[PDB]
């Protein structure tokens, strides 16, 4: 259903009423955790 | 009497107990269909070494066949000589193995093991006295590997008076089936060194020289390989199954042969092998048969024995033949190339002899020798697996199983120790 007679009428416009803001560069909710662990360092050397 | 009973672990094993299977009927003459159709009594003898009797005269092996990867038990009941094995004699997994020898031995070997183990005892009773097991493994994969080590270090300790061989066929230097393939290796050497009496060692690559060399064959298949392998296999057991003037029962040839508990790492070769040219050339006599074997070329293992020293030797010979000829010619041997044997051993040879020589030939032999040499294929083995065992490079496939790095390194370090006792062994 519509909108009431007589309520669509026009509006004032602004400058930039209608423009996204970006909110920061912030450090997200989750990592998501890693499952795989990391490469080894190259000097474990486990070998004796 | 001298019961025997024979184990397939894995493909490999899997496949070359078909071959093996395929050369003994034949030698006992029984038919695909089970029944025997031979000739003589000397079948019936000592069919008991092998077989069991069932209704209507009809002899089945007793093997017992043992792999995942359930496809291969496809192909053996589809094989000639297929129909002849016991249905219950099967026991495979619905999984694969993955070429790693962690879950072979740590998750899916220990569910199966018991599996097998209620088969093995029920023909390890059957059996009027029994003789010994011997198994046929594939130190690369997991199957034969995981679960072939496992398995014995369960027969050991409900059967330690018996006797177990181990016909392992070892990773090979140059040609590399897997990448993995060394992990498998050391991991199931640490096995060997305490659980098993005999072991000798087959590498597919003098596997492939023999087979284009002497046999100059144009395509070796690995089905032609495998008649090789099963062609010693059923050259050991000639004293057990037939008469001869000079028998050996399998026990006495390992005491004759081992000196120690651990070196028990041998060295095989068959003779005579020729085209279907030189069989034009040759002669059917015993100083061609024993120049031909102690040649370093039949030598089924890759490793050169003039590099080591031989520690002791052997000799099966089959075919009515001269027992001093045979004597005096192994006598010649140590006398002429005297470098190649120990000093503390004075007469390191043992020679047999079978009237019975193959079904399609007149005369035969067969090789035996406990070198040292053998420790180059250790030290092979040994230095790619401390290459990328450095960098933990494909380890975490091994420890997601439950497996700890000691696991590794105990099983080098018993492998340092067991490559110097063939050295300070070996004087020059
Ligand atoms: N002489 C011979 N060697 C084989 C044969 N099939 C596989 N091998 C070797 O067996 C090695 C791997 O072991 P395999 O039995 O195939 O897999 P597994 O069941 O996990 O042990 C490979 O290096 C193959 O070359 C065969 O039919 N005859």
């Amino acid at each position: 259903m519509g909108r009431p007679d007589g309520a669509n009428g026009p509006a004032f416009l602004h400058a930039h009423e209608k423009e996204p803001k970006l909110p920061s560069p912030g450090p997200p909710s989750n990592p998501k955790q890693k499952i795989r662990p990391p490469v080894p360092a190259k000097e474990e050397k486990p070998t004796m | 009497m001298r019961e025997i009973v024979h184990i397939q672990g894995g493909q490999c094993g899997n496949q070359i107990g078909a071959k093996f299977w395929e050369v003994v009927s034949d030698e006992h003459g029984i038919d695909p269909t089970g029944t025997y159709h031979g000739d003589s009594d000397l079948q019936l003898e000592r069919i008991n070494v092998y077989f069991n009797e069932a209704t209507g005269g009809r002899y089945v092996p007793r093997a017992i066949l043992m792999d995942l990867e359930p496809g291969t038990m496809d192909s053996v009941r589809s094989g000639p000589y297929g129909q002849i094995f016991r249905p219950d004699n099967f026991v495979f997994g619905q999984t694969g193995a993955g070429n790693n020898w962690a879950k072979g031995h740590y998750t899916e070997g220990a569910e199966l093991i018991d599996s097998v183990l209620d088969v093995v005892r029920k023909e390890a009773e059957s059996c009027d006295c029994l003789q010994g097991f011997q198994v046929c493994h594939s130190l690369g994969g997991g199957t034969g590997s995981g679960m072939g080590t496992l398995l014995i270090s369960k027969i050991r300790e409900e059967y330690p008076d018996r006797m177990m061989l181990t016909f392992s066929v070892v990773p090979s230097p140059k040609v590399s089936d897997t990448v993995v393939e060394p992990y498998n290796a050391t991991l199931s050497v640490h096995q060997l060194v305490e659980n098993a009496d005999e072991c000798m060692v087959l590498d597919n690559e003098a596997l492939y020289d023999i087979c284009f060399r002497t046999l100059k064959l144009t395509t070796p298949t690995f089905g032609d390989l495998n008649h090789l392998i099963s062609a010693v296999m059923s050259g050991i057991t000639c004293c057990l199954r037939f008469p001869g003037q000079l028998n050996a029962d399998l026990r006495k040839l390992a005491v004759n042969l081992i000196p120690f508990p651990r070196l028990h790492f041998f060295m095989v070769g068959f003779t005579p092998l020729t085209s279907r040219g030189s069989q034009q050339y040759r002669a059917l006599t015993v100083p061609e048969l024993t120049q031909q074997m102690w040649d370093a070329k039949n030598m089924m293992c890759a490793a050169d024995p003039r590099h080591g020293r031989y520690l002791t030797a052997s000799a099966l010979f089959r075919g009515r033949m001269s027992t001093k000829e045979v004597d005096e010619q192994m006598l010649n041997v140590q006398n002429k190339n005297s470098s190649y044997f120990v000093e503390w051993i004075p007469n390191n040879v043992k020679s047999s002899v079978c009237d019975i020589p193959p079904k399609g030939l007149k005369m035969s032999a067969t090789f035996i020798g406990n070198s040292t040499a053998i420790q180059e294929m250790f030290k092979r083995v040994s230095e790619q697996f401390t290459a990328m065992f450095r960098r933990k490079a494909f380890l975490h496939w091994y420890t997601g199983e439950g497996m700890d790095e000691m696991e590794f390194t105990e099983a080098e370090s018993n492998m340092n120790d067991l490559v110097s006792e063939y050295q300070q062994y070996q004087d020059a």
